[PDB]
């Protein structure tokens, strides 16, 4: 159940200690540690070339929220505002209108990307799979109201990022 | 004049690299960044001090092992290494070698 | 205050990273209140979690399902194994070893994938949820786990190799940041803390939580109750970590993941998209959450930092009441200032070191 | 000896390169000298390799195309370049290169894909997209 | 690899090798084709000065043999 | 010519000292599976001279207000005295050629300590002044080992002449004879130049920047390169003492060849130890010096008397 | 203009210098510290780029405001901007650091590192992967790289 750490007795045999003052003189265990680090040397490298090397990622991977279309091209989202309910870090402000095709749909969808933790909520919750973490991850602004992102500015990811979305719920839409 | 030539070029290259350094990007365009305890431990540096004197009066033994009278010379020169032994020594044992 | 290189008096302030968590737990459900603590320790963010479901769990009177138990025993042993090696690896770094950084990172940077795998977060993840665990682990990913873990053991015994034995490495530690049993005990050190000056207490033996009960590993302990002993036993309760991995990996069950009860686990995707319960109790569960029984509990686990804690009160509502988080490095980094005594700056650095602190859970 | 191997496949990386030339060049642009099997290229230009003996984060890699939507990228590339149906089989996401698996063919889905834009006359700016929510009156025309 | 970092080490062998070559060919050069002798003891620094007398032009590195003699 | 000599001896040293801080760079990244600096030219060749640039590019800041003399004598002093120790270095034919060479280096060596006591004090800061004292007193403390270690292994050369090292050791190095002093010296050689595992002084775990957290761009830059020049230095003057080198006196290329590899042998060994271990407390350096070395030195320095005369190997003193 | 081409270049060779030798200070408050960590470590490994950490702020270039920015911390991060030498850039990191993420309405948080200090890059991610960091490293690069100080004193 347990395990003692320490808790040895060293040797007092003349061979022993001799050893041990060796050990003191000779430095053998810093040449350990230095042999151990010239393996490293010679170990090849972990690094990989980014950006032309890109790192592992699974299809759950959780990053820029964009918001999906059906086939057809109506855009996915009915305006249940179930999102900014469960939305942990209130970064959804939803506003809805009965559109002039009389559908329900969002007037206004604003996910403040510097609210929000990127928790993968909304996406587990929406009804219709509107709001989807897209995969990409490289969406660094030079300022912060780039940030703030816009019902547009959502679909237009949608739109740029459908191809590899559909396929990424796809492989994981099972396990869900 | 050989070694006053190195001194001189090696003090001329350094100050110059310090010029170059302290003047010449200091011209580049700015603004405004606004901006002890008696150590009892400093026996250590008198030690050294007296230690160093020990150092100087060795240094001679090179030249002071081509004498004929090697036996007087070897019984003066470990007589003062066997003294800086006990030096220290006494210095440990009585608690003086208290480093920092 | 220094006299000379000696700290006469070490006062810690705290409270630069205290950002109410607390507070903002009571306007939030405990679905939504989940992520802070991962957010709470960054290093053993999926401990937390699991603490967290543990107290909203018992709160519920319900009981995780058996594969949702092996699969939160599992990660939470690969999250001990991440933290211990980001504290023993951190602490050599203070005192300037610097390459077992690295050595030891490169692995870290494979368990954060086996994290991004399972939940899509290669850290603060919401994988351990009140109820169980949000999704089943894709396939494939046991087997990657298990190669991960057969090699491991060489990374370990490469960083024992260059810090166990070293003359340097003992020298600043062998002695320093001594601490009694009784006065640690007293002031309120867990895990390591009282395990190093030789008190043997495991909350992962001693009141199991999940499935703990059904692994079989060694409590580290150790004799002198200093830094070098609690580097020794972090590094040996990384290696029980492992055989400990093994085992989980071995006897994984089949089944469900999450709590059959859709009063409190949301139901799947197909069957709220088919069945009209079934959405009934998703848009309740996703927009007003899970009323929790009145009532309150003091809900500990062993977490790789020592013991963490949250004293949950439920008020029937959806949201608590009131959630107050034992972290263990509260009382350590309170301990910090008698351990600091007769010792001088670089002795406080690795004290700070041996006490792995992380000030997300200090100030919360 | 192995050696000689050695030298002699850093030549064979020089010739697969293109020559001297473009051996240079790739070290320049990229950092990276090695040789792997041309996966596909997207209209864009960018280039995908694979070399399944390079262990894992390296057997894949991306050079990136030296003109893209109207913007000299022969020096300054980006992640952001990576078309979404080759950025799955980039970061490990699927197995199957998009030339063997083509992404389904939707009619909203971009045609050209926009690198990130920020720094850029085309940046996002955000703004409310909800019309006015109180009318006030409109004084009469007429003096009375 | 590990090949990489030679090639900034062999920059640093070249700059380290270009100083003593340096001085060795200099003093080659100035003592005409032979090496700077070497005065540790004012016996070789007369030596040198004996030279310098007997060459003519003033300089220690040209050296009179037997030609000289009768 | 002799001032193409001086610039020869200099400017190639700079140089080196430039491309030394790109190969630690690469080897320290190698040793921590990594790879150094590469994006930079070829293989990161032209890292040294982006560092440089964006060195000297960068603000001035000077917050010293005290004996601003001081906080530019330092500097040049560092980097003058780090060119000079250079000078009397035989390889194998040496610039300046001085019948004690050896003390000369010694006490450059101890002059430049001068370098890092006023930059501290002249900054007037708390880190800077303490550390500089901890400098201080690590210097001094090692330079005792390093003069007895010094005298010991000196005593078989029969002079403080630089160039009859080669001719001693013309046989036989005299890491054979002389292991003991070797380790030690070594050692001493890593307090001196302020090297993990005794890089105290800088410290920049302990210490923000050590003496030099007030000094940035070109001062900053100069202390940098004196204390890379140093380290070559010093692993020259080991490799000189202990590593001898084949010298035919018609080709001296062999020999600078075989001396300059050395030196490169033994820089990659301190940035070796540099990655390896961590870092001695400042009492614990101390405690391995006065109380662990200084005895084996002085046991080791009678010895070395004492074999010559008892195994009539006295040298020759010319 | 020649006197152009001259000045031209010479701001080339200096943002150069500048991108390729940027120098972070070891700044992290919260979790984002960690990723920054790994972006160190050796899978993406920054001292490729150039990029070292060094911990004193006047020998440091670029500050990452990795985390969370609490009241009490503010002063100090200010202070630490201040005494960092010109050139100086800010990256911000995390959600916390840009707007205050998931602590936005705490009473004990800054909304938001923009308000105490100017930021150039703005890196999303709570946390951001170490990947996200490195481009937006790279992104300042490049900013760096299209910066025309020395055109615009000539163009005056
Ligand atoms: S991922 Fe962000 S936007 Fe989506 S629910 Fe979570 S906090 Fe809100
Ligand atoms: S953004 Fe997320 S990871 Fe970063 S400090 Fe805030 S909570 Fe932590």
């Amino acid at each position: 159940t347990y395990k003692f750490v320490n808790m040895r007795e060293p040797s007092m045999d003349m061979k022993s200690v001799t050893d041990r003052a060796a050990q003191t003189l000779l430095w053998t265990e810093l040449v350990r540690g230095l042999g151990m680090t010239l393996s490293y040397l010679f170990r090849e490298p972990a690094t990989i070339n980014y950006p032309f090397e890109k790192g592992p990622l699974s299809p759950r991977f959780r990053g820029e929220h964009a918001l999906r279309r059906y086939p057809s091209g109506e855009e996915r989202c009915i305006a249940c505002k179930l999102c900014e309910a469960v939305c942990p870090a209130q970064a959804i402000t939803i506003e809805a209108e009965p559109r002039a095709d009389g559908s329900r749909r969002t007037t206004r969808y604003d996910i403040d990307m510097t609210k929000c933790i990127y928790c993968g909520f909304c996406q587990e919750a929406c009804p219709v799979d509107a709001i989807v973490e897209g995969p990409n991850f490289e969406f660094s602004t030079e300022t912060h109201e780039e940030l703030l992102y816009n019902k547009e500015k959502l679909l237009n990811n949608g739109d740029k990022w459908e191809a590899e979305i559909a396929a990424n719920i796809q492989a994981d839409y099972l396990y869900r | 004049m050989n070694i006053m030539l190195t001194l001189l070029t090696n003090v001329t290259l350094a100050s110059l690299l310090v010029l170059i350094a302290f003047w010449l990007p200091q011209l580049n365009a700015y603004s405004e960044k606004t901006s002890p305890f008696s150590m009892k431990f400093f026996l250590v540096a008198i030690t050294f001090l007296l230690f160093d004197l020990e150092i100087a009066l060795l240094l001679p033994l090179p030249w002071a092992s081509q004498t004929n009278n090697l036996k007087t010379m070897l019984t003066m020169a470990l007589f003062l290494l066997i003294l800086l032994a006990a030096s220290l020594a006494y210095e440990w044992t009585q608690k003086g070698l208290e480093w920092a | 205050e220094l006299s000379g290189e000696m700290v006469r008096k070490c006062d810690p302030h705290i409270g630069l990273l205290h950002r109410g968590t607390e507070k903002l737990i009571e306007y939030k459900t405990y679905l939504q209140a989940l992520p802070y603590f991962d957010r709470l320790d960054y290093v053993s963010m999926m401990c937390n979690e699991q603490a967290y479901s543990l107290a909203v769990e018992k709160l519920l009177n319900i009981q995780p399902p058996p594969r949702a138990q092996w699969i939160r025993v599992l990660f939470g042993e690969i999250t001990r194994l991440l933290n211990h090696i980001m504290a023993v690896t951190t602490h050599a770094l203070d005192i300037g070893a610097m390459t077992p950084f690295f050595w030891m990172f490169e692995e870290r940077e494979k368990m954060f994938e086996f994290y991004e795998r399972v939940s899509g977060a290669r850290m603060h993840a919401a994988y351990i949820r009140p109820g169980g665990v949000h999704q089943d682990l894709p396939l494939g990913l046991l087997d990657d786990i298990y190669e991960f873990s057969k090699n491991f053991s060489f990374r370990i015994d490469e960083l024992e190799e260059m810090l166990t034995n070293n003359r340097i490495w003992r020298n600043r530690t062998v002695d320093i940041g001594v601490v009694t049993a009784e006065d640690a005990l007293n002031y309120g050190f867990s895990g390591v803390m009282l395990r190093g000056s030789g008190i043997q207490w495991d909350l992962r033996k001693t009141q199991p939580y999940d499935v703990y009960d059904q692994v079989e590993f060694d409590v580290p302990i150790g004799s002198r109750g200093d830094c070098y002993d609690r580097y020794l036993c972090r590094v040996e309760e990384m290696r029980q970590s492992l055989r400990i991995i093994s085992q989980c990996l071995n006897k994984m069950p089949p089944g469900e993941i999450k709590v059959d009860d859709a009063k409190v686990s949301p139901p799947k995707r197909a069957e709220m998209k088919t069945s009209m319960e079934s959405l009934i109790h998703h848009f309740k569960l996703y927009t007003e959450g899970y009323q929790v029984p009145p009532g309150a509990t003091y809900t500990a686990i062993e977490a790789p930092k020592g013991e963490f804690g949250v004293y949950l009160v439920s008020d029937g509502s959806s949201r608590p009441y009131r959630c107050k988080i034992k972290a263990p490095g509260f009382a350590h980094l309170a301990g910090l200032d008698k351990m600091s005594k007769g010792h001088m700056l670089a002795d406080v650095v690795a004290i700070i070191g041996t006490q792995d602190i992380v000030f997300g859970e200090v100030d919360r | 000896m192995e050696l000689v191997q050695v030298l002699r496949r850093g030549l064979q990386q020089v010739s697969g390169h293109g020559g001297l030339r473009g051996y240079l060049r790739v070290l320049f642009r990229a950092n990276d000298v090695r040789v792997g099997t041309l996966v596909g290229e997207d209209k864009y230009g960018n280039k995908y390799y694979e070399d399944n003996k390079q262990f894992f984060g390296r057997h894949r890699w991306v050079i990136y195309t030296t003109e893209m939507n109207g913007r000299d990228t022969f020096w300054d590339v980006d992640g952001s370049m990576v078309p979404p149906e080759w950025h799955r089989w980039l970061h490990c996401m699927t197995d199957d290169p998009p030339t063997t698996k083509p992404p389904t063919a939707r009619k909203y889905i971009w045609t050209n894909h926009k690198f990130n834009v920020s720094g850029t006359p085309q940046q996002y700016v955000p703004y409310s997209t909800t019309r006015k929510k109180i009318q006030e009156w409109v004084p009469p025309s007429t003096p009375y | 690899m590990w090949f990489e970092i030679l090639p900034g080490i062999a920059v640093m062998a070249a700059c380290l090798f270009i100083p003593g070559m340096a001085t060795a060919h200099i003093h080659k050069f100035t003592n005409g084709g032979k090496e700077k002798r070497v005065a540790h003891f004012s016996y070789q620094w007369n030596l040198m000065e004996r030279d310098r007398c007997i060459s003519g032009v003033n300089r220690y590195h040209v050296t009179k043999g037997l030609e000289n003699i009768d | 010519m002799f001032m193409i000599n001086i610039l020869s001896l200099i400017i190639p040293i700079l140089l080196a000292v430039a491309f030394l801080t790109l190969v630690e760079r690469k080897v320290l990244g190698y040793m921590q599976l990594r790879k150094g600096p590469n994006v930079v030219g070829p293989y990161g060749l032209l890292q040294p001279i982006a560092d440089a640039l964006k060195l000297f590019t960068k603000e001035p800041l000077r917050p010293a207000t005290s004996s601003i003399s001081m906080f530019i004598i330092a500097p040049i002093l560092a980097l003058s005295l780090a060119l000079t120790m250079w000078v009397p270095l035989p390889m194998p034919y040496p610039l300046i050629n001085m019948n004690l060479g050896v003390l000369f280096m010694l006490a450059m060596s101890s002059l430049a300590v001068y370098s890092i006591l006023w930059s501290g004090w002249a900054s007037n800061s708390k880190y800077a002044l303490i550390g500089a004292l901890r400098a201080v007193a690590q210097t001094i403390s090692y330079e005792v080992t390093l003069a007895i270690i010094l005298l010991s292994v000196l005593l078989m050369n029969g002079s403080y002449t630089l160039s009859t090292l080669i001719t001693t050791q013309e046989h036989i190095w005299m890491i054979f004879t002389s292991w003991p002093l070797a380790m030690m010296w070594f050692i001493s050689t890593l307090a001196e130049t302020n090297r993990a595992p005794f890089d105290l002084t800088e410290g920049e775990s302990e210490l923000v920047s050590g003496f030099n957290v007030e000094y940035a761009a070109g001062p900053f830059a100069m202390f940098f390169m004196a204390e890379y020049a140093n380290i070559i230095m010093m692993n020259a003057f080991t490799a000189i003492l202990f590593l001898g080198a084949s010298h035919d006196p018609h080709t001296p290329e062999l020999y600078t060849i075989n001396f300059v590899l050395k030196t490169l042998a033994l820089t990659i060994t301190f940035l070796w130890i540099r990655a390896s271990y961590p870092r001695f407390r400042y009492d614990q350096l101390m405690h391995l010096l006065w109380k662990s070395f200084l005895p084996l030195t002085l046991a080791l320095c009678m010895w070395h008397i004492s074999l010559p005369i008892m195994t009539a190997s006295i040298p020759p003193q010319s | 203009s020649r006197g152009e081409y001259v000045v031209a270049k010479l701001d080339d060779l200096v943002n150069w210098a500048r991108r390729s030798s940027l120098w972070p200070m070891t700044f992290g408050l919260a979790c984002c510290a960690v990723e920054m960590m790994h972006m160190a470590a050796p899978r993406y490994d920054m001292d490729r780029f150039g990029v070292v950490f060094r911990a004193s702020p006047r020998q440091s270039d670029v500050m990452i405001v990795a985390g969370t920015l609490t009241n009490k911390m503010a002063p100090a991060l200010r202070k630490v901007y201040d005494q960092m030498p010109e050139p100086r850039y800010v990256v911000s990191m995390g959600s916390c650091a840009n707007g205050g993420g998931y602590y936005h309405y705490s009473y004990s948080v800054v909304r938001g590192c923009d308000r105490i200090v100017p930021v150039d890059i703005y890196v999303p991610g709570c946390p951001p992967t170490a990947e996200a960091l490195l481009y937006g490293i790279l992104q300042l690069q490049r900013k760096i790289k299209r910066e025309k100080r020395l055109r615009i004193w000539y163009r005056r």
